[PDB]
């Protein structure tokens, strides 16, 4: 998971 | 302030192409001559301008055979069908030329672009 | 020897998610209490392991309308729609509870190790 | 496009  | 899972796309890509292999819940049969790929309008749609032209059509939308020019390539088709499915070209000299023509007609831009690239590069 | 085009699976999410958008070729209603939400059974599928479950049913797989627990929440399903569609999970203080729970239900793994991570951290 |  990432902050996109 | 969402957040994103890097794989969720390719792991949905992966599951559509699970689906096709089971022939399950396909509802269209491309026809290429003698050869027949079953598919899912949904994906068929999403990869290429054709066929995003073809199934948002008021009558063609509920087909369950399409047909295409007799001028496309069986093997062509396959590769570029697999394509959509995969994110994966099987690109080769001795197919190059038939993938590009099909790509052209199938409205399928980035791969078009590719082929143009490698041609060029053996010329 | 294939050749992969990196862009290709978020292309396809982003035009089967234009198709929901449009409510083009959606053959599933899911109803969530008073709600209800169109989809694709395919996308369902590749995202869920019970949609799997359910539309790879003999009988459930022809079914226009599937109703959900009126235990979940549908703001909750909302969310989790929205991230199979597009890979962007809507996780807020307000909403992780019911995003969780819905995630165990609708068996997506990834979606309830996040809530999992994010709640152990407030603790 | 890459080699993947
Ligand atoms: N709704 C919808 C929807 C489903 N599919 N789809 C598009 N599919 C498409 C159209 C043109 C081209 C390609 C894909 C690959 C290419 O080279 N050209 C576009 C849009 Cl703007 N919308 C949609
Ligand atoms: N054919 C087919 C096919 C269509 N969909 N699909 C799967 N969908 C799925 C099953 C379980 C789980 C998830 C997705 C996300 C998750 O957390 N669990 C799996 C397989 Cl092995 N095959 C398929
Ligand atoms: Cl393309
Ligand atoms: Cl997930």
């Amino acid at each position: 998971w990432v902050i996109p | 302030s969402c957040i994103q899972f890097t794989r969720h796309a390719s792991d949905v890509l992966l599951n559509l192409n699970r689906l096709r292999s089971r022939d399950i819940l396909t509802d269209v049969v491309i026809v290429v001559s003698r050869e027949q790929f079953r598919a899912h309008k949904t994906v068929l749609m999403a990869c290429s301008g054709l066929f995003y032209s073809i199934f948002t059509d008021q009558l063609k939308c509920n087909l369950s055979v399409i047909n295409l020019d007799p001028e496309i390539n069986p093997e062509g088709f396959c590769i570029l069908l697999d394509f959509m499915y995969t994110s994966r070209l099987n690109l080769r000299e001795g197919n190059i030329m038939a993938v590009m023509a099909t790509a052209m007609y199938l409205q399928m831009e980035h791969v078009v672009d590719t082929c143009r690239k490698f041609i060029k590069a053996s010329e």
